[PDB]
């Protein structure tokens, strides 16, 4: 055990995991999605209410 | 006093300044100030890196031409105008110079076909129209199509073909530092009370 590593593979396999899903979850805040851009203050610093 | 004809739009890059746009909003002497993509109430209080300014002069029937994904005959010859932020469009009459002028020959207005021209760019090139090839009749030299022909006015004619000037703005955005921007004050910073900042 001290010598060999990559033997806990299940627990890493799990975090790994975990970790991709949350950091494609916050990269998917970043499109336009059709619209002028992809954050809520230019929009509304630019356009108009209606 | 006078811009140039459709061919060779004047094409001014303005940076470096203090734009004041209200005094241009409460100034009703304009005849369509259709602009799109910004709200011209709020635009004092947001500025941007430069703007392109370009000016020219059409007749009163072709100010619709001049918007994003239209079709005509000036929209995608003389002038193509993207499917994008295109600023603001200004139009206003001239009748008291541009009408009542005897320069009959000074606004020129082209008939050209087969020559689809991209969004901003120019061609200058002033050639008569001769293929000299299949599609001209079979003959060289023939249908000579003169590629410019002047607006015919006369004073005070009518006033859906009176001669309009035009002018439409093209903005820019985040493709450097802003150079241009509104007038307004700048206060002393704070630190350390989670305020907002421009």
């Amino acid at each position: 055990l001290s010598s060999t590593a990559s033997a806990l593979g299940k627990l890493q396999d799990v975090v790994n995991q975990n970790a991709q899903a949350l950091n494609t979850l916050v990269k998917q805040l970043s499109s336009n999605f059709g619209a002028i851009s992809s954050v809520l203050n230019d929009i509304l610093a630019r356009l108009d209410p209606p | 006093t006078r811009f140039a004809s459709v061919y060779a739009w004047n094409r001014k890059r303005i940076s470096n300044c203090v734009a004041d746009y209200s005094v241009l909003y409460n100034s009703a002497s304009f005849s369509t100030f259709k602009c799109y993509g910004v709200s011209p109430t709020k635009l004092n209080d947001l500025c941007f890196t430069n703007v392109y300014a370009d000016s020219f002069v059409i007749r009163g029937d072709e100010v619709r031409q001049i918007a994003p994904g239209q079709t005509g005959k000036i929209a995608d010859y003389n002038y193509k105008l993207p499917d994008d932020f295109t600023g603001c469009v200004i139009a206003w009459n001239s009748n008291n110079l541009d009408s009542k002028v005897g320069g009959n020959y000074n606004y020129l207005y082209r008939l050209f076909r087969k020559s689809n021209l991209k969004p901003f760019e120019r061609d200058i090139s002033t050639e008569i129209y001769q293929a000299g090839s299949t599609p001209c009749n079979g003959v060289e030299g023939f249908n000579c199509y003169f590629p410019l022909q002047s607006y015919g006015f006369q004073p005070t004619y009518g006033v859906g073909y009176q001669p309009y000037r035009v002018v439409v703005l093209s903005f820019e955005l985040l493709h450097a530092p802003a150079t241009v921007c509104g007038p307004k004050k700048s206060t002393n910073l704070v630190k350390n009370k989670c305020v907002n900042f421009n």
